[PDB]
């Protein structure tokens, strides 16, 4: 268990998320979807959900797991719509 | 159709607004409307002939005494507010000086002075009451009967004071006979038989003008000057702090009436023969003034110069006058 | 340290003396004192139930004030009165027009007490009485002050008493009568015992009830300020009426009681009975003119009387019975004569407020209710011509109101005329007439409005003369509260 | 012209109507009808006006004149509906 | 005779004098005093604009809550609070919660500076000041007391700041920063220049006059009275500044200004914000939070740093244009955790509230309308519980306030992070940041409500667990202020 | 669901319904819900030290200072009305011995007397208000922090009388120096370094118990025996009665502080140790009593008794204590 902050996209609060280290990006962007997605912001279904360190901008490939990220507890995340 | 004024219609083109003074106090007295038949009753009801003989026709003339204006502007509401601290200052000097133990400081000689010269004025006090209270009820304009409403009002705040000492002094003094014996002293003591001829005989000039003569100009000069003024520093100078602090609190009621007394006396002599008529009603109650100074002062100690102290200044307020 | 009040308040009061320099009766006038004979040490067990000095008032007073005056402070600018029901403003209209010279009337009255009562303890009572009236005169003249802009009939505050209309003529007889042309003891009775304890007590208890009910805050927070001042001086009449009783006057007592306050009651009947039962809303009636009558006047009288040693008075019954007519006839007489008084009478008879008055008078709607329907009809068919007068109804030579009672099926209208030294007197009831008989020199050549406008002293002649005569004009003139919504319900 | 107060049968207030000495207690009747009739009360055309004096009860025939019928000015009257 | 003021005035504040048992460091502590190297001679030249005197104070201060009070008894029977829009109970609820006990807190913030500023005649003021907010600590408990019979959320009046809920961490971490942990002249600057003259004084003027608009006149009356006590003590800092900018100290005294302002503001976007432009029926908005803020909080502050001689703070442009965002997510965050705070939050987003805030604030419907378009789809299709929250939103180390911002079409929410000595810090904005950065040793240990929950300090560690760390149960857990009535316009 | 409450929560289950006093007055301090961080910021910041050392870790004890009532049960909005009355009666003294020319009528020597013990007080009765305004902000509870409210209130009325009176004299008395002489008196004058010492010392005790000891204890019955009680007993029999009923008013002052005093005190012997605690500190500080009384009222007249007895009511007072 690891916790990172969610910064969804549209979305206009940062959430605090639950994720777990060895979470790929997808599974991470899931967990963060079910605190924005149907709550306060429209499914995309034409997009594809990705995970970007919100500080630098870096972005995670779909398959990599919070283990390997670099992540420090609590790190800030954007999830954006991409494609 | 009539279109909404700016203030009361009788007020309307004052050219400066209405003060909360005028708006509650002016043209209200409605029997002056009618003066031929005042009340709403039959015309020869005795009190129809009370008010045609003692306000309608008497000497004392003015087209339109509504205009008159009192110049401290009382209200129900800010005597209210003036008088209540000005109460404050006085029960905070009876109840402290009595935390002091300030009446068993005073000797014999003075308890008894008080005894003979202080409590019985409970009578003459009350008896400028009554004095007051009926200027009240046949003044003809409701700015006039105001003042002399609020001036009775203090009369009833003197004897207030008197009656409140005079049990205080008997707690003290259990022999001295306070509160028993200022009746007697009243009735039959040479000192008091010079004002208690006056305000007896005053009390039945039931004439509006007479009365505010008698009472306002003649005979409450001379009560406070000998009471107030003259007891007051002889109080003073004898060790009873209380007493002359007392004196002076009451004399500032004394000055308000004299304001409102000379404003109306100006207003007078805005008519010709006014003046003339004031002065014969103070030249036929003039002499038992002097009488009523002489008798109670002369039995004070260094009399001779308080009745000439008292007789001249209760002259000089009508001086100033006119 | 201070002394208990009890320990020194005797001597607030111990100021009888001997006159020797004037007699007694030319200091104490017996048609200004009235002792009626009993003596000035007799008179000296007068003893007021409450008490008070002067610090303890200016300090009570003081704060009554300052509340009373922050409080219409602060709800100014909320501007209820430009949305308060028309029904409400009206009665206020009507209450500081009948009212605000009369209370500072009253002052007067309270002086001559203060000055030729012979019981000491009055005399000091009556002064503060006088000062309670100043201020009753005043903060009732400062209020609707504030409303002059608004309308014309708020001028009536304070012109309303110097002018020749009915409803003032009826006010001024009435109280011109109880307390401005008394003896001092026959004013404690007739004005602190049989009016202001006997009505004015209870009624501006209910009347503050009523409008924190209608939403009036100011004018509630004022009339309840007011009446907290009652019965301070308002106990002045009982205890005259012991040393009466107990002396040799109970039959002299019972009569004045008995005047006063079937004069109080006529008077209640048309300035009180209308609104309770037409201008307050349906909904906002908690009882009737009767049942307000019956719980908080009747049986305090009664009650009252009986610890004084007094009697019913002989009208007692037939009092009773008018409950349930006197008030309904001044009610359609204001209404029907609309354009006389200052302030918009509301009718009051729509289908709901018809039932109502059906449940709370039964026999209501086939009597009041006939003249009603007629009134209804004609309005409901574009005769409106028909609901206003033009000519002057029949006044009653005591109580200077019409002379009216119950009309359709149960037609009961009588006039209880009186032929005194070549002239016909018309009263509205037995007891009227009874007042002027036992003391005819009183009320003799006084003349009401009739008679003026008989003898040639309204001119012209006519109805514009007459309105002309009372002060009034279109702008003030009154007409139906609700411009006629209610007619509505009847198309 | 001579002033009397009329009770109208039914009616709720008496009121001042000014009748002529010459008129019969028909003409007088109507004269107070005027003020009551189709304004506070409803007309009965099956009955006939009478004038009475109201005091005694004194019924006055149809026909009789003012000036016939002793009355004091301001008198008060009943019209009432009879037959 | 009596003195004028100004003829004795000064030798109530020619107090000062030159220790000689202890040193002066010792009498007038720096941590306390602040007196920041300025000599007890140049602190001296302090001279507050507004004078007043014992005497004077007290028979003002009478006269205030005796009008204050006598309006509350006068309209407590009427049950105002009992028939108002939702939207106002919330309004007060949330009023007294959040500033009662700081009121009172305030009057210790007096006191620091009655007892160490080393300028005399602020001495004197801060101890007027000290009675002030001791009469609204007290004034505004006494008044909703009215209430606890009604709801358990009134007892919030006196309990909030004593729990853990979020929104009173948020309150006394800007209080006690501000006044409670400040040196005397700290306090003078950022309390009463910076938060009281610069915010407290207007919008109490504007609180009343909503309240009175509402209908509320006990509580329009209530803040009214309040706010005139306001600049007797509001003017404290002004005079602190010009001593400080004067001697060596313009910046020192620019970075207090800078952050007290900064600071205000955030607790202003959460408390007032979302009242004005969603609490507010629309019939009854005068003017929105952003115009409120342009027109009596923006153009005042900047007249008052150029006459002081100071700078506008560096981050007045951003300030600027948050005007037109901040608020509206505070107001989101409030409603969808409706159930975290103690009175019930009003969505104000129906069809007619939606054209208002387009015209207010255009691009809102683009944006902030996007996340209220799914609430009020959910809320149509009968799914509520999406409308509700599962975990906790990231809270800012500075302001604990959520961190939001601009949503939907123009998605611009940041968090300024910050790793300060092996711990990640989490921020709302560049300034709240910024304040951390500048006095880290302030602030570095202090935990905000998520912190406490990943430490382990939450237990059980759920959102049920951290309702019950908060104090918060069903009663006074907050809900939709009009029961989702506006969800009938969607259907 | 929680059901709404008769009271507060705090409150709840008193069985006798609140007063007013309680409901405004009660468990208002937040500091002291967590006392290892009372504010809510860094636990390090000096303010937290300072707090956590003065008020919670004080030797003087009590496991629920919030029980702690006041004997008057002053509130803010009986406080005001309490003191407008008195100062109504203090205003109207010097209103109308102002007019009386009372100051006229003082002695030169009297005047020389007045410049040297009694203007200076200013400055002691400014220490006084610093002294209570500190015990306010480090009180353990709402309630003993509104007595000390309450009394800064107080000593500030003090403060100006003097200063208003310092200005009467100075006008009545050019020559003498009054309001720009003072300092240097309290700085320099042998009667007055007692007093100095005694304060400034007192001034910093930071701990909320020694605090409320050395200024409500031992320092304030020391000043008000010699300044109000001894000054003015002298101040009367020398003819100043202004200043003898001046001091009386304030005396009304001081008595209200003895009681809330008390009955803290009264409260603080209800745990073991505590009366020791306290000795110890009056212990401490009565040296310094003893001298600033001695040093001042030496220097009157008849100034051996008016130090036996000053010292004789001022530990009276504590002595009743306990
Ligand atoms: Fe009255
Ligand atoms: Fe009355
Ligand atoms: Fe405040
Ligand atoms: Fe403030």
């Amino acid at each position: 268990t690891f916790p990172i902050m969610s910064n969804f996209e549209r979305d206009f609060v940062i959430q605090l998320v639950p994720v777990d280290t060895e979470d790929t990006m997808d599974q991470v962007a899931e967990k963060c979807a079910y605190h924005s997605i149907n709550r306060r912001v429209h499914p995309q279904p034409e997009k594809i959900l990705r995970v970007r360190r919100h500080e630098d901008g870096t972005l995670f490939p779909r398959g990599m797991i919070v283990s390997d990220a670099g992540l420090r507890p609590t790190e800030t995340l954007d999830i954006i719509f991409m494609d | 159709a009539l279109k909404p004024l700016k203030t009361w219609s009788h007020l309307a083109g004052n050219r400066r607004r209405p003060s909360e003074y005028e708006v509650v106090s002016t043209n209200l007295h409605y029997f002056t409307d009618n003066p031929e038949r005042p009340w709403e009753l039959d015309s020869n009801l005795p009190m129809q002939t009370w008010y045609k003989k003692y306000c309608f026709d008497s000497p004392l003339k003015h087209d339109d005494w509504n205009a008159f204006r009192d110049p401290d502007q009382l209200v129900y509401r800010t005597y209210n507010l003036l008088q209540d601290g000005q109460e404050s200052y006085v029960q905070g000097l009876f109840d402290q000086l009595n935390d002091r133990g300030h009446d068993q400081m005073l000797t014999r000689e003075w308890v008894e002075t008080l005894a003979r010269f202080y409590t019985p004025a409970r009578y003459l006090f009350h008896a400028l009451q009554m004095g007051s209270v009926y200027i009240h009820q046949i003044a003809p304009a409701s700015t006039i009967t105001n003042c002399a409403t609020y001036e009775t009002a203090d009369h009833l705040r003197w004897l207030t004071h008197t009656a409140y000492r005079t049990r205080e002094l008997a707690n003290c003094y259990p022999d001295v006979g306070f509160g028993k014996r200022e009746r007697d002293v009243w009735e039959n003591d040479p000192a008091w038989q010079g004002f208690r001829e006056l305000i007896e005989k005053a009390l039945i000039a039931w004439d509006w003008g007479e009365a505010f003569t008698a009472i306002n100009l003649v005979t409450k000069p001379a009560v406070e000057e000998a009471l107030l003024q003259q007891l007051g520093s002889l109080a003073q100078s004898e060790g009873d702090t209380l007493l002359g602090l007392l004196a002076q609190a009451q004399k500032r009621d004394a000055e308000r009436h004299r304001r409102w007394s000379s404003a109306l006396v100006k207003m007078a002599l805005e008519k010709e023969g006014n003046r003339e008529v004031l002065q014969k009603w103070v030249a036929k109650w003039e002499p038992l003034a002097d009488k009523a100074i002489e008798a109670y002062c002369s039995a004070l100690p260094d009399g001779e110069n308080a009745i000439v102290e008292a007789k001249s200044a209760s002259r000089y307020v009508r001086q100033m006058m006119g | 340290s201070m002394l208990k009040r009890e320990d020194w308040y005797d001597l607030t009061r111990t100021t009888n003396w001997t006159p020797k320099y004037v007699t007694e009766n030319e200091l104490f006038p017996e048609e200004m004192s009235g002792a009626r004979g009993i003596s000035m040490e007799a008179w000296e067990k007068y003893d007021e139930p409450y008490k008070i000095t002067y610090p303890e008032y200016v300090s009570i007073q003081r704060e009554k004030d300052s509340g009373a005056y922050s409080i219409k402070a602060a709800l100014e600018r909320d501007g209820f009165v430009d949305r308060a029901d028309p029904g409400w403003v009206s009665t206020m209209q009507l209450h500081f027009g009948a009212i605000a010279l009369e209370e500072y009337a009253a002052s007067t009255a309270e002086a001559r007490m203060a000055r030729f009562a012979k019981a000491p303890g009055n005399r000091n009572m009556a002064t503060f009485g006088m000062m309670d009236e100043n201020r009753h005169g005043q903060i009732q003249l400062y209020f609707p002050y504030a409303n002059v802009k608004r309308s014309r009939k708020w001028d009536w505050a304070h012109k309303a008493i110097h002018t020749n209309e009915w409803a003032a003529i009826a006010a001024r007889s009435f109280f011109d009568d109880m307390m401005m042309t008394r003896d001092s003891v026959a004013v404690s009775i007739m004005l602190t015992f049989a009016f202001e304890t006997g009505f004015v007590n209870m009624q501006f208890l209910g009347l503050a009830a009523d409008a924190a009910e209608a939403g009036d805050h100011t004018f509630a927070s004022l009339i309840s300020s007011i009446q907290t001042d009652e019965s301070r001086h308002a106990q002045q009449g009982g205890p005259s009426l012991k040393i009466l009783v107990e002396n040799g006057k109970k039959d002299e007592a019972q009569q004045m009681v008995d005047v006063a306050i079937w004069r109080s009651w006529k008077l209640f009947s048309v300035l009180t009975g209308p609104i309770m039962d037409y201008y307050t809303p349906l909904e906002s009636r908690n009882q009737s003119f009767k049942e307000f009558m019956l719980e908080w006047i009747v049986a305090q009288f009664e009650r009252q009387l009986l610890d004084l040693g007094l009697d019913k008075p002989w009208y007692w019954d037939q009092f009773m019975q008018d409950l349930d007519e006197t008030h309904h006839g001044m009610h359609l007489g204001v209404w029907y004569w609309r354009p006389t008084v200052w302030w918009d009478p509301a009718a009051g008879v729509s289908p709901e407020e018809r039932e109502w008055l059906e449940e709370k008078y039964p026999g209501w709607n086939d009597t009041w209710g006939q003249c009603w329907d007629v009134i209804t009809d004609n309005l409901v068919n574009g005769k409106p011509e028909l609901t206003v007068p033009e000519t002057l109804p029949t006044i009653c030579n005591m109580c200077n109101l019409p002379i009216a009672h119950t009309p359709g099926n149960k037609w009961n209208v009588k006039d209880y005329q009186l032929e005194y030294e070549g002239r016909l007197y018309h009263f509205g009831s037995e007891a009227d007439r009874w007042c002027f008989q036992i003391d005819p020199e009183r009320y003799e050549n006084h003349t009401n409005l009739v008679d003026r406008f008989l003898k040639g002293e309204i001119q012209p002649a006519d109805l514009a003369g007459a309105l002309m005569y009372m002060s009034l004009e279109p702008g003030v003139m009154g007409d139906d509260a609700h411009d006629y919504e209610w007619v509505k319900a009847y198309q």
